[PDB]
RNA sequence: UUUCACUCAUUUCGUUAAAUGUUAA
RNA sequence: AAGGUUCCUAAACAACAUUACUUGGAUUAGGGUGAAUCGAUCCUAAAUUACAGAUGGAAAUCCUUAAGAAAAGGAUUGAAAGGGAAUAAGAUUAAUAGUUCUUAAUCAAGAGAAAUGGUAACAUAUCAUGAACUUUAAAAUGGAGUGUGAAAAUCUACGGAAGAGUUCUCUUUUCUUCUUAACAAAAGUAAAUUCCACUGAAAUGAAUCAAUCAGAGAAGUGGAAUUUAUUGGCUUUGUAAGAAAUUCAAUGAAUUGUGGUAUUUUUGCAGUCUUCAUAAAAAUUAAAGGGAAUCUUUUGCUCGUACUAAUAACCGCAACAGGUCUCCAAGAAGCAAAAUCUUUAGUUAAAUAGAAUAACGCAGGUAAGGGAAGUCGGCAACAUAGCUCUGUAAGUUAGCAAGAAAGAGUAGCUCUGGUGAUUAUCGAAUCAGAACUUUAAAGGUUAGGGGAAUCCGACUGUUUAAUAAAAACAUAGCAUUCUGAUAAAUCUAAAAGGUUCAUUACAGAAUGUGAUUUCUGCCCAGUGCUCUG
RNA sequence: GAUUCACGCAGUGUUAACGUGCAAAUUACUUGUCAUAUUUGAGUAUAGGGGCGAAAGACUCAUCGAACUAUCUAGUAGCUGG
């Protein structure tokens, strides 16, 4: 047989991301000691639409504080902020939204978005349009603290890992119900090359494992091992349960 | 209705290949090569375009009179007569301010 | 090709070292004194008669004059 | 083309000089076999792949 | 339209003509001669091209400097 | 014009009553201004999605994306004040 | 062998390797 | 782009262009391509390649600033359609011309305690000092549709000059020319937008085709700025009439007003709509914050430049009815860049002709009476067809069906009235109405056959280049599975290797069904998958 | 991602012409389509158990249910011809 179209996807030739009118890298300023023991403040420039991405980008713009002259950055946009806001960063700011404190200092119940899972790599966890993360406890022995993340899912991290208090902009986004087959071509303008999905059905013996006969039907089961090889492996992997749920 | 031809080596009509047919002696049409239109300067804060300057390419402007490139005013040039005024006040204000609630208050 | 507008600046003009050749031109109604110099073509135009004498007197000796009239030299 | 390299259009002039036929005193020769010369081709004929 | 149609289009050139070898071999969009094998240093010869060696090898040139040595 | 399909008579007759009238909320909530939070007139309008733009106010400002405040973003604004001010007393 | 504590190879990151740790203040 | 001497001239016609050739894109021999201003050269985009380093048995692969004692900061290449300093008119050659000649310019690199004015927006033939460092702006950014300024082309009113056509029937008639560059100047005078000063709006006003705006301030008056194909948009001026065009004479003479409430094209401007789409970067330039320090003339190098650009110069074996990216664009008529005819320009030859006018053919037609009875099948042909008024069913996702179906009118000549601007004249095609006449009028060309049902696919869309265009594929909708990112999928022999990922669950990856409505029944034995057992 | 006409484009029908053709897939009328899931030039990226595919085993230089080219190779033939 050939190589199945998820395998030809791991080579990048044409499932490159068509990233070439984006606005750069949005994540938290690098750590210093100014971050550390002390606040420093942005100014919001502008607010901004970043393709591929469903949340604006905000273009803010720290003083240098070991030099002269500025020091621009690219947050993503809190839901809320304007332009010519000011957002402190440090471990003594104000808990505002759009502020970024480490995650050891928010209260119990607070949302934060852009954590760090890790301290000094500026941004993971809660990234997406309209999502959020909550604290969920502190731990003083380890200077650790549980968020909850936005799959539902709990974490323990440091309590230096910076956040952005509130929620990420751009809310409902997939609320709205695509219509046309044209709108759903536009919406990977800065994205892969993935949209029009031939089903594997329809193919032949040779391109899929379900290539199939006289009649479009699978003949085999769609549930399969994590351990089975690239090319055979299709449909639902490691599936604990299958069909609708009453 | 005299018809012309581009006179260079460019045969596609792009920004840059802007013509415009002029008449000369004897009813003779000929070909002139028009420049591109080009924006002007934004006050930095509001964006706002600023008066008093012409909307020419950046190299025309070495062309142009030291005294027709920028308004004779603090940040003339680069802020409008608003973005300016706000700038006094904040840092009038702001200084005022704080002269009396640090430093025994 | 600049344009002089009255008398006081093409006698400045002319008697300025800086003339290279100069074309009287006698057309239907007015005259044109186009002065060439180093770099411009300057003119000036006349509809008196007597005015434009006053001009050729001032003329330096040391100079070329060209007349030119309704037909081409 | 119009446009061409330097080294491009003499390597073109060249072919138009080698695109000649035998002079007359050659094929006068004693014992001389080159009447014609069989590397000619003409724009029409035959591209010369370059 | 496989046939006499689509030959229309043709006219851009693939392979011009190469520094090293003198022949129409040099690939433009892949910045190497399929012939001479060129900037790899070594030429390029293959076993399967007995043929392509016979045709540009040594013996094959003015050999300007090389037949007053043996010579001598 | 319509009796019950008001914006939506774009569409035609060509996506479905239910999915014509689920985007009815959206379009005319996407394309309605609203107050400013900060000069209070009815002049903010949509320039992408996630952006709003006050136009004679002079201001951007983050939101949803079809509308300018959403109830998730609303209901978080009020906690981390209940929050903060707690957190500053005692 | 298992269970712990450290770092010292090692894994994964960040920067203009731009105030880490301990004292004085 | 591709071709490469096919371009021009002369001699010559053995061969070639399915006859012939004095012709030739064919033979022979000469000649022809001139740039400071047009391009390459310069910059970067997708992407591409080096030293050192990492990997590999190996050739070699990876990395492109991360690993480096390498590069104030990041190497090489990458566009004759992206960005970019500066040239136009006339004439000339058998052929080159934004390239030569005349005339007229432009640009770059050289050389010879530091200003006023305006309330203000802001303004001053260089002017009126401005280093390191930092910032801002420009180069530099989608599409649609509406309104409008300006130029050109076409059309038209007024006043002529010159030439040509018609003239036994008339025609104060019909036709042609009446022009102007780059670069600069500033008599006169526009449209639109944004700001500034006075004053403070409600009995709310102001405004557009639509909108839209106002006490963080409307309308009014008076100013300032920018754009409008070079200076400053239009007329005008220097250029510049000496050029060029139309005439006259045998080189020499004549003239070259003013408009339009018309159409198209180009070009800007102003707001409106639209996106789960937001629609490049660098070279290079200017200004600001800051306060360190105390007109003339010279040069402007390398390369391309001829010709076709196609029913004969390109790709298809060819002078092949196939294919191949663009610029300029007249009149009639009409809604129309439609069909049809003509003007400027080009051509009458583009694989040979003459005679006769048999059958069978290819292309275009017509037909008595009947009207699908032919045939697998109304296949092929016939038939309806523009515009205006009336009128329009079941069904329906309430949007449609719908140009449903059906009926009436339409010509020529002579008139009448409506739709405006300026204080009677001026101008636009458009609508309606009335007599009279005839061959009773959309139909020269162009130009929907209609209705009642059944099956499949929901729709717009894509598909077996060369026998299948479809009920097949896609699609939005629905649903399922895994993954906290050192992950999931997955390329590589390996790799501080690579893709989604400039990413972070409203995300990534893997699948089935196929809009909307309604409903998704029972079974975990078997085979898969899973388990915290 | 409404209905149509035009410049263009495709290839529904005649299963017309032609079928030692103009053409190793073309011509005429008819039909469909004729801007946003649009058409198109150049540059650039993806390569053979590989690539690309709105999926026909389609396309990858007239070559595809595994390209072209050279070597192993004068591959083997209980089969056919001499």
């Amino acid at each position: 047989g050939r190589r199945t179209l998820s395998q030809r996807k791991g080579r990048g030739s044409i499932f490159k991301s068509r990233s070439h009118h984006k606005l750069g890298v949005a994540q938290h300023r690098a750590i210093d000691f100014f971050e550390r023991h002390s606040t420093v403040r942005g100014l919001v420039k502008s607010i901004e639409h970043d393709p591929g991405r469903g949340a604006p980008l905000a273009r803010v713009v720290f003083r240098n504080p070991r030099q002269y002259g500025l020091d621009k950055e690219l947050f993503i946009c809190a839901e809320g902020l304007y332009s010519g806001q000011y957002i402190y960063c440090g471990s003594k700011a104000s808990l505002h939204i759009g502020n970024v404190l480490p995650i050891g200092q928010c209260p119990e119940g607070t949302v934060v978005c852009n954590v760090e899972s890790k301290p000094g790599d500026r941004g993971i966890i809660a990234r997406a349009s309209g999502n959020y993360a909550t604290v969920i406890s502190h731990n003083a022995d380890n200077e650790t603290t549980r968020i909850r993340l936005p799959s539902g899912a709990k974490k323990t991290l440091k309590s230096n890992c910076r956040a952005m208090v509130g929620i990420i902009a751009g809310g409902g986004r997939t609320e709205k119900p695509i219509l046309k087959a044209g709108v759903a071509y536009r919406m990977y303008k800065a994205k892969r090359t993935t949209w029009p999905r031939v089903r594997g059905v329809a193919m032949n013996p040779v391109d899929h494992p379900h290539g199939g006969g006289n009649h479009q039907h699978v003949g085999h089961p769609t549930t399969l091992k994590r351990s089975s090889p690239p090319g055979q492996k299709a449909g639902k992997v490691a599936a604990r349960r299958t069909g609708l749920i009453r | 209705a005299v018809r012309v031809t581009y006179v260079r080596k460019h045969s596609y009509n792009t920004k840059s290949n802007g013509i415009r047919i002029v008449k000369t002696a004897g009813g003779n049409m000929t070909v002139q090569h028009r420049q591109k239109i080009s924006n002007g300067v934004r006050c930095g804060d509001c964006g706002c375009v600023l008066a008093g300057i012409r909307h020419i390419r950046p190299h025309q402007y070495g062309w142009l009179g030291k005294s027709k490139r920028t308004v004779t005013r603090a940040y003339g040039g680069v802020k409008c007569h608003k973005c300016v005024q706000k700038k006094i006040l904040r840092a009038f204000l702001i200084n005022e301010h704080n002269l009396i609630k640090l430093a025994a208050a | 090709p600049k344009q002089v507008q009255e008398f006081k600046q093409i006698l400045k003009l002319l008697k300025s070292g800086s003339i290279r050749a100069v074309r009287v031109k006698t057309n239907g109604e007015n005259t044109k004194f186009k002065v060439r110099c180093a770099k411009y073509l300057y003119t000036y135009i006349c509809a008196d008669k007597a005015k434009a004498e006053e001009l050729k007197k001032a003329i330096p000796k040391d100079i070329h004059v060209v007349e030119i009239a309704k037909k081409a030299p | 083309t119009g446009h061409k390299g330097f080294s491009y259009k003499l390597k073109l002039g060249k072919k138009i000089h080698q695109n000649r036929g035998v002079p007359q005193w050659f094929r006068m020769k004693t014992g001389n076999t080159i009447n014609y010369n069989f590397k000619r081709r003409h724009w029409n004929r035959r591209k010369m792949g370059m | 339209t496989k046939g006499t149609s689509c030959r229309g289009t043709r006219h851009n050139k693939t392979h011009i003509l190469c520094k090293r070898c003198g022949k129409r071999s040099w690939h433009l969009q892949k910045q190497r001669c399929a012939s001479c094998g060129y900037p790899d240093a070594k030429m390029r010869q293959y076993a399967w091209g007995y043929k392509a060696l016979r045709r540009r090898t040594q013996g094959t040139g003015r050999m300007r400097h090389l037949k007053i040595a043996l010579k001598r | 014009r319509t009796k019950k399909v008001g914006i939506v008579g774009k569409y035609g007759t060509r996506y479905g009553a239910s999915l014509r009238k689920v985007i009815k909320k959206i379009e005319i909530a996407q394309h309605s201004k609203y107050v400013c939070p900060f000069c209070c007139k009815e002049a903010v309008r949509r320039t992408a999605c996630g952006i709003w733009e006050c136009k004679g106010c002079k201001k951007q400002i983050a939101g949803g994306a079809y509308t300018l405040s959403t109830i998730s973003g609303a209901t978080v604004r009020s906690t981390v004040r209940r929050l903060r001010d707690a957190k500053n007393s005692q």
